């Protein structure tokens, strides 16, 4: 198991840190974008909401849902991608929710 | 929040000034801002009903306010 | 999954600065107009931006 | 002292808390649904951590 | 199961009679920890309720407050300029 | 290094032909290769016969 | 180094800008889009001027508390004649009322002797965690934190919080801040910095955000 | 109804003065506590939006600063900086409203080149220098063409508002400040990169870099 | 994890909003947002009285303000009069207006007397239980 | 997808599929992509829910980013390519409305 | 038949994630167009677009105008959180020569 | 493991030695060095440092325990393998000791695995104790009394370390 | 105090045995962890006594 | 300009002061720097013609491009040439001796623009 969290780490952190170590004058950004993603971005985080209800009581969820879709407002985030939606009720009870997309505004759950 | 209680003040002086204000309010508003100069803090509005109860009470009544009324044009003559 | 990864999506930008036994913070000048410009809840859930 | 103490010390000690001193509020608070709440005793005193 | 896979399992060690009695005892002793914990959640469920309200219909009541104190000034100002139409017929006969 | 004319934005019959040719094309990938659904998949793939 | 060359071609950056689909930002007074400049050294000898600072922040610099001589009375001028003096003191009820004592005495009778005992709270025993600014900022809300620090390492620990970011020399690193209540929270370093690491004291104060633009425009526009 | 339902008749002055206020009472609902619930509004209010103190040798109200329980209550006869209290808004409106996120704003260097770092010193360092490639381009002409000329007649926008917006959000001071110090050196010798740059040379290929860059794109809609 | 908090307290509901006229105020404020005015003092009712400037010319303060200079256009909001289609837009929003200020009249008009024997547990019917 | 309506992208069917297809795999447009299928669920076939559903675009870029009031109406170009990023509203609305022309009923 | 079980179950997650598009067109060919059609209408949000005022009181002057199929409102709901883009004086003129319908 | 990270030590110390009185600014920002590389290298050797303070310890109770109870150890090689998985896994957990300085998220997320998953080569040895304490033939001596309070002791202090590796509460 | 509202958020006496203030979300999510997790113990610690 | 208040007073001379950073720095000069004779003023206005010129042919080829990639590729195109011409003007002006050399070097680099530089530009445009 630790081999392979090893492994993991090395392919994906250590290696394509060397991909890129000079100005490119093509897509430099896109080069940058595409190094920085096959790191930045891990499959636990859609878990890490996918599963909020371990923790997270109702209300507490309810507030949290509006905290993270105002933390994850910025389009450009390719970890915000690759997330379970924070647009669900709580499992076992919802409160303020009513329906999943009745809003009175796009980018708030109420 | 934790906000703390603490009833109406009813301080002379703060009622005083809060009076003031609302004479000045009362006299710019009755005539919708035409004066020259306007001083009125339409905030302190606000306060002079939540810390002069008394004040208040005597200006909702008919009597006490054609009172405070006719002080008023003899004081602005 | 809620104090950290959201830096892009902040009202606005304090500077903590630590210098040998004092602190200091400092405002930078754009986050003047980044607080004039807060989305305000005004009525049933209904968000204004003046 | 192995099994009675341990396990039934602390919840004895938050049900007297609450019971005689009212989870030590800070009485002089206006509205309820405005406050937040004294919460009762979490952190146990019977555990070594 | 299997009594004797289950009692050499652990390293060849037999444990099994403080197991069995084990269960017994387990089987109560978790309750007044369970009931505190129940009460426990309920007052973070509370706490939670209460913060969501306090962000949400926290300002609102405010606002209430300020129109109900506009309103009493309005209310006075309509009495005042009664007055003051009262006073321009009765130029100085009203003093 | 000219332009080509941008056609006007495809309208619902425009849209569903390309929704159907799409997925046509989905269909068409063996279950053996696996080729993640990316912009460069099908490049990816040709790109992949040629080597093999 | 070298010269300033008697004439530099310069192509005008493309794209730079997409505010209105508009990829020219220069146009000539003949109306045709630029792509091209011409800069030239008119002057060969003199030196170059440095570049003007345009950076301009509000700095709050927060140290320890300060103690007290005398109590300084309130003094309003009209410059230079004293035009209200007055030795005002928060009374129970909110009101900056008159003081009929000395208040000095009372601040040295404070320093002094004051009665305390075995179980007093933090709110009012406070010797080491006392400064004499505090860090405003609103409740409910995403505040990005850039924390460094100008010589060694520092630790922002702030318990009631439960966050502790490590001021690090030449390391620009972003937090995000958020606060969930109104609240004041002390705090302390929490990286061994030398003869002050124990008093170096930090108070942050998350409110409503009314509370907050009332504090921002009245202490922190002003600069 | 009429044709003219819902037009504002002409020299409508918006006032209600001597208006029956019997006939909307079906139109709301007051509940049995509501002359309780309104006092609570009002002790709430005159709790929580009182910020400010009267002050009697001023007879006005005043303020401070921010201070905790010590200070206010063993420190109370000894007070400092006391301001005038100017009001919540400069109208006497209420400001009393629940906050979001405002819009984000257009990103020229993108924060996710370098984002799996929580310290942003790479990415600082390629802002700054984006930022000092377009000031290398326009310092000379700001005073003439852009943000510092003299009448607002010919007020344009400094085309490196943004970069530089974005290099100094990923920067401290002090790293700006070495960056400064760095951009001084090379715009006192006009050093463009392109005069020194030669490691495209030596840097391995790619589909991004191929002759025909603007035929490279598939575009779709 | 799965069950580690062993217990969700469900049964306890969102605090209810018992405000006297919270919801003529917030039926109120959306019909004013609908307008799309610039002026933020028509969120309260009571605005002709209090500011009747807003209809004459909208000089709301005399020269007393620090909004910064007239440089862009969202600046001295307040010192903009309302227009046709502002005060078109607010007349459109008039009837929930008068049953916000009669609201509030009737609640100013509920004074508390002596046989209000249930003030001092007043929570309980104010539903703060539960 | 912290902005959209489904727990993982295989839950929003055909739509979401041909969004990974429309961008490279580290391209962010995806999940705006996302929001187009989202905003055109059962208003593609309607003459008027595809009107509607451009304007639900329209109003999303206009709430991520600041925008200004013509800018969005003035777009020369709304076809995209694989590596168009959200980093402009242009681009967020250009990737949603992509969305919404992959939307099957 | 454990290790075989864990096979498939791997087998299971890279074919769901490498042939989404493949699977997602062969789910979408197993029901026919009405029941497709009834599924995205349940599934229809407005997500938060034009919520404009709702009125629930009966006398209410908006309610008649709403259900007035040409009444226009100040502005369009996508045109509500974007800056204005000309000046003031262009704004005060437009609005001061603007007519209202009917 | 003393023989493997006392050069890492030796090259750190150096370093600042040199610092110190050469000005090689080897952990100063301004021109090139960094501070974190020698919380790193002091780290890579410091944590292997109390593993090796530690594990002879945990070589007492084993010997005093069988010599009381008149029985062989629970399980020899289960021990040796725990103690020895403890060892290997050092060297995989120094960033413990460095989660607020700013490491990528990354490898906070491996160094805080891999010390979690310390607690299960150390629950084998309090087991391999424990079934050690039973069914033989006991003699109460002051060494098995302090084996004991070891006993109890490393119980509080190793539940304690479990709880450090919560990232979440490490940053409190 | 900023007036009447307390700001005040740690409250902690002398003698304090948990956490300085349970008004954040992240102390008030590590209370429960904690109280939770010294519940699971049970069978386990029973199991022991009778060892 | 004299009447105005403290805030634009302050503005009016900010504006100017930010305008005079080459009068305060005119009078530091180093003795150890290679001087040479500039480009006259006429010379500077007629080689500034030559590329308003140049910029004339180039507007309606560029404006009328949807891509920024190909008017990226259009001034990297011409600017390689502009460049080599540049590089000619300022060798040949830097070892000026007097300022009829100066003329002729930056009259030169003039010709070459109106003359070379249009036909090569036109040849770029018509081939986008
Ligand atoms: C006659 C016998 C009748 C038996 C009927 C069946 C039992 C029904 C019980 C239901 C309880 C329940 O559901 O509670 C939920 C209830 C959930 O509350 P909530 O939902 O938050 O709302 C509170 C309510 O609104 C308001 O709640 P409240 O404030 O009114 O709390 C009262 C509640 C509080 O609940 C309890 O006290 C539950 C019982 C505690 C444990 C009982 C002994 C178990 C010993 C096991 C071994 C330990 C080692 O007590 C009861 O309801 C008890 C009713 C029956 C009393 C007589 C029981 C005798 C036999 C006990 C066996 O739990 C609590 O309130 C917990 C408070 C108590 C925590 C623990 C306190 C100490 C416990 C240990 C006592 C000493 C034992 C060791 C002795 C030696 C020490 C050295
Ligand atoms: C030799 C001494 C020693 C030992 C053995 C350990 C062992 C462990 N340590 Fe410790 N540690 C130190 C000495 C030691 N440590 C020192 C000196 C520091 C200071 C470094 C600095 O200044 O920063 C430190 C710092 C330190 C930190 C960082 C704290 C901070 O950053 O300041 C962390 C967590 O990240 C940690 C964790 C652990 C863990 C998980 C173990 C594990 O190996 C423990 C394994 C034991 C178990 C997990 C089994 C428990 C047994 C049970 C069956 C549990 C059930 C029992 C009950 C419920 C009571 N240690
Ligand atoms: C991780 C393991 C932790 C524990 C490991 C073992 C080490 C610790 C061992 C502790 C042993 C007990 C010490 C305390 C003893 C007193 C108990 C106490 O005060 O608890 C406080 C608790 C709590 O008291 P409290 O209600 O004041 O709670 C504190 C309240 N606050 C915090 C708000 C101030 O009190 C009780 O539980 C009282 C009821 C129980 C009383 C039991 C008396 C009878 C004892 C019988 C002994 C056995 C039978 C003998 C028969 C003889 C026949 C001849
Ligand atoms: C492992 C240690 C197990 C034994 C712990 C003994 C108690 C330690 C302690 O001071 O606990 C604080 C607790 C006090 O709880 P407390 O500090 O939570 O009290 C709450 C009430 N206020 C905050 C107002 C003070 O001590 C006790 O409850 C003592 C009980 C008797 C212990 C007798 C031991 C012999
Ligand atoms: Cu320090
Ligand atoms: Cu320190
Ligand atoms: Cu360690
Ligand atoms: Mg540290």
């Amino acid at each position: 198991v630790c081999g392979i969290y090893v492994i993991h780490v090395i392919y994906n952190y250590m290696i394509p840190y060397y991909w890129v170590s000079t100005p490119l004058k093509n897509d430099e950004f896109t080069r940058l974008r595409m190094k920085d993603y096959i790191a930045s971005t891990v499959l636990e985080e859609v878990y890490g909401i996918s599963y909020a209800e371990w923790g997270w009581l109702p209300h507490d969820f309810a507030y949290n849902r509006m905290r993270g879709l105002a933390g994850y407002m910025h389009p450009d985030d390719p970890r915000a991608m690759c997330t379970s939606t924070f647009h669900r009720k709580h499992k076992y009870i919802e409160h303020e929710v009513e329906k999943v997309g009745d809003y009175h505004h796009m980018t708030y759950p109420k | 929040m934790e906000v703390k209680y603490r009833g109406p003040s009813d301080d002379k002086l703060e009622c005083e000034f809060l009076e003031n204000n609302l004479l000045s309010c009362l006299r710019e508003k009755s005539v919708q801002d035409n004066v020259a100069k306007m001083t009125c803090r339409p905030e302190f509005l606000v306060w002079f009903f939540l810390e002069c109860p008394t004040k208040a009470a005597v200006y909702h009544d008919p009597k006490g306010l054609r009172n405070i009324f006719i002080q008023d044009k003899i004081k602005q003559k | 999954r809620l104090i950290e990864w959201q830096n892009e999506s902040s009202l606005f930008t304090v500077r903590v600065r630590a210098r040998q036994w004092y602190w200091i913070y400092k405002f930078e000048l754009k986050n003047f107009t980044d607080i004039l410009s807060t989305p305000k809840n005004i009525g049933n859930n209904r968000w204004q931006i003046n | 002292i192995v099994l009675t103490w341990g396990w039934s010390s602390f919840q004895i000690g938050g049900y007297n808390y609450e019971r005689f001193d009212d989870n030590g509020e800070r009485r002089n608070t206006l509205y309820w649904k405005l406050s937040p709440v004294e919460f009762p005793q979490s952190k146990l005193w019977n555990r070594p951590s | 199961r299997n009594r004797y896979w289950w009692y050499r399992s652990l390293y060849d060690d037999y444990v099994a009679r403080e197991a069995k009695l084990a269960f017994g005892i387990a089987a109560f002793i978790w309750l007044p920890h369970y009931y505190w914990g129940i009460h426990l959640n309920r007052a973070f469920e509370v706490n939670f309720s209460h913060r969501n309200y306090a962000h949400e219909w926290g300002p609102r009541r405010n606002r209430l407050a300020h129109s109900l104190e506009f309103e009493q000034f309005d209310m006075i100002l309509e009495n005042w300029q009664d007055l003051e139409d009262e006073y321009a017929q009765r130029g100085d006969g009203m003093l | 290094g000219f332009e080509t004319v941008v056609p006007a934005p495809p309208t619902r019959d425009d849209e569903l032909r390309m929704i159907k040719a799409t997925e046509e094309q989905f269909l068409q990938q063996p279950r053996y290769k696996l080729y993640m659904n990316e912009a460069h998949r099908i490049a990816k793939m040709n790109h992949g016969d040629r080597h093999n | 180094p070298g010269e300033v060359l008697p004439l530099r071609i310069i192509k005008y950056p493309l794209g730079l800008e997409t505010i209105h689909n508009n990829i020219f930002e220069n146009t000539n007074n003949e109306g045709n889009v630029e792509l091209f400049r011409l800069r030239f050294n008119s002057n060969s000898s003199k030196m170059q001027h440095k570049l003007v600072q345009d950076t301009i922040y509000l700095t709050l610099k927060q140290k320890r508390y300060n103690r007290k001589k005398v109590v300084a009375p309130q003094i309003k001028y009209y410059t230079d004649l004293v035009k209200y003096t007055g030795k005002p003191y928060l009374s129970n009820d909110k009101l900056l009322k008159q003081s009929i004592y000395d208040q000095t005495t009372q601040y040295k009778l404070i320093k002094k002797n004051k009665k305390r005992g075995e179980l007093i709270p933090v709110t009012l025993a406070r010797r080491i965690l006392r400064t004499k600014k505090t860090l405003v900022l609103p409740a409910h809300v995403n505040i990005t934190l850039i924390t460094n620090s100008y010589d060694i390492v520092h630790s922002w620990f702030i318990p009631g919080l439960g966050i502790k970011l490590d001021c690090v020399p030449g390391r620009s690193t972003h937090h995000t801040f958020f606060i969930d209540n109104v609240g004041f929270y002390y705090g302390q370093c929490a990286e061994i910095c030398g003869r002050y690491h124990h008093h170096m004291p930090i108070r942050v104060c998350a409110l409503p955000f009314e509370h907050f633009l009332l504090w921002w425009n009245t202490f922190g526009l002003p600069k | 109804l009429p044709a003219d339902y819902g037009k504002m008749p002409a020299g409508y002055n918006f006032l209600t003065r001597g208006k029956d206020w019997r006939e909307y009472d079906k139109d709301f609902i007051l509940r049995t506590d509501a002359v309780w619930e309104k006092f609570q509004l009002e002790h709430f209010f005159r709790n929580y939006m009182k910020c400010f103190f009267f002050d009697h040798g001023l007879k006005k109200y005043q303020m401070f600063e921010p201070e905790d329980m010590y200070t206010v209550v063993f420190e109370g006869w000894a007070l400092d900086d006391l301001i005038t209290f100017p009001g919540f808004t400069p109208t006497g409106r209420t400001n009393s409203y629940q906050i979001g996120l405002s819009p984000r704003q257009r990103t020229v260097v993108p924060t996710q080149t370098f984002y799996q770092m929580q310290d942003y010193y790479m990415l600082c360092g390629l802002r700054f220098e984006r930022w000092f490639r377009c000031d290398l381009v326009y310092h000379d002409q700001r005073h003439t063409k852009f943000d510092q000329v003299k009448n607002q007649k010919n007020y344009k926008t400094y085309p490196c508002y943004r970069e530089y917006y974005e290099a100094q959000y990923a920067c401290q001071d002090d790293m700006f400040d070495f960056l400064m110090e760095l951009a001084y050196a090379r715009r006192a010798a006009d050093n463009f990169e392109s005069d020194f740059a030669s490691h495209e040379l030596t840097t391995l290929p790619t589909f991004y870099d191929t002759p025909k860059a603007a035929e490279r794109k598939t575009y779709t809609y | 994890a799965l069950f580690f908090m062993a217990n969700t307290a469900i049964s306890v509901p969102s605090v209810l909003d018992t405000s006297p006229c919270m919801k003529q105020m917030l039926a109120y404020e959306d019909c004013v947002l609908d307008a799309n005015v610039p002026q933020q003092e028509v969120i309260h009712p009571q605005w002709p009285t209090i500011w009747p400037r807003l209809l004459t010319d909208g000089k709301l303060l005399e020269f007393d303000k620090v909004p910064f200079h007239p440089e862009n256009i969202y600046n001295y909001t307040y010192m903009r009069p309302l227009t046709k289609k502002n005060k078109q837009y607010l007349y459109e929003c008039e009837e929930e207006r008068f049953v916000f200020k009669a609201c509030l009249r009737k609640v100013i008009s509920l004074k508390k007397t002596d046989k209000h024997t249930s003030w001092d547990t007043a929570e309980v019917a104010n539903l703060q239980l539960t | 997808m912290a902005q959209t309506a489904h727990q993982n992208r295989y839950q929003g069917g055909l739509c979401y599929a041909q969004c990974n297809e429309l961008f490279s795999f580290w391209n962010p447009s995806i999940q705006q992509c996302w929001k187009g299928c989202d905003f055109g669920v059962g208003r593609v076939n309607d003459p008027e829910g595809r009107i509607e559903a451009q304007q639900m675009c329209k109003r999303w870029a206009a709430e991520l980013y600041w925008t200004y009031k013509g800018e969005l109406d003035t777009i020369k170009d709304l076809r995209v390519h694989a590596d168009m990023y959200p980093t402009t509203p242009q681009n967020v609305y250009r990737a949603c409305l992509a969305g919404v022309r992959r939307q099957k009923f | 038949v454990y290790c075989t079980v864990l096979a498939y179950y791997g087998w299971w997650l890279y074919d769901r994630y490498y042939l989404f598009g493949k699977n997602a067109t062969q789910d979408i060919r197993k029901d026919t167009t009405e029941v497709w059609e009834k599924r995205a209408a349940l599934n229809k949000r407005n997500w938060g677009y034009n919520a404009h005022y709702k009125p629930e009181l009966e006398r209410s002057m908006k309610k008649v105008l709403y259900a007035d199929p040409n009444y226009k409102f100040p502005i369009e709901w996508p045109e509500r959180y974007m800056a204005e883009t000309k000046t003031l004086e262009q704004v005060m003129d437009e609005e001061e020569n603007w007519e209202y319908y009917k | 493991m003393l023989a493997t990270i006392t050069p890492v030590l030796g090259a750190a110390v150096i370093m600042m030695a040199f610092d110190r009185h050469w000005q090689t600014t080897f952990f100063e920002y301004a021109y090139g060095g960094d501070p974190i590389l020698s919380q790193h290298l002091f780290w890579f050797f410091g944590h292997p440092e109390v593993y090796v303070l530690i594990i002879p310890t945990f070589g007492f109770i084993n010997m005093i325990v069988p010599h009381n109870n008149t029985r062989r150890v629970a399980s020899k090689h289960h021990m040796i393998w725990a103690i020895y998985v403890m060892a290997y896994m050092g060297y995989l957990v120094w960033g413990h000791h460095m989660y607020l300085v700013g490491l990528d998220h990354r490898s906070r997320t491996m160094y805080s695995t891999i010390t979690i998953m310390i607690s299960m080569p150390a629950t084998i040895k309090v087991v391999n104790w424990t079934l050690s304490l039973v069914n033989g033939a006991l003699k109460i001596d002051l060494p098995f009394l302090f084996s004991m309070s070891f006993l109890l002791l490393f119980l509080v202090a190793g539940f304690t370390g479990m709880w450090l590796s919560h990232v979440s509460l490490n940053v409190s | 105090m900023w007036g009447n509202l307390w700001t005040e958020a740690s409250y902690q006496l002398n003698f304090n045995i948990g956490f300085s203030s349970l008004r954040s979300d992240v102390l008030i999510h590590l209370a429960q962890w904690q109280y939770w997790w010294w519940f699971w113990f049970a069978l386990i610690w029973s199991f022991y006594y009778f060892i | 300009v004299e009447e105005m208040d403290t805030i634009q007073k302050m503005n009016y001379e900010a504006t100017v002061n930010m305008g005079r950073q080459d009068l305060i720095t005119r009078e530091y000069t180093f003795y150890s720097d290679y001087e040479f004779i500039p480009i006259q003023e006429d010379r500077k206005q007629q080689m500034e013609d030559a590329l308003n010129n140049l910029h004339k042919i180039i507007h309606p080829t560029v404006t009328q491009l949807k891509k920024k990639a190909n008017v990226q590729e259009i001034q990297d195109r011409v600017f390689r040439k502009l460049q080599g011409w540049e590089g000619e003007l300022n060798t040949c002006v830097f070892s000026a001796k007097n300022v009829r050399d100066s003329n002729f070097c930056a009259d030169r680099f003039t010709n070459r623009i109106n003359t070379e530089g249009v036909e090569f530009v036109k040849q770029i445009l018509r081939e986008y």
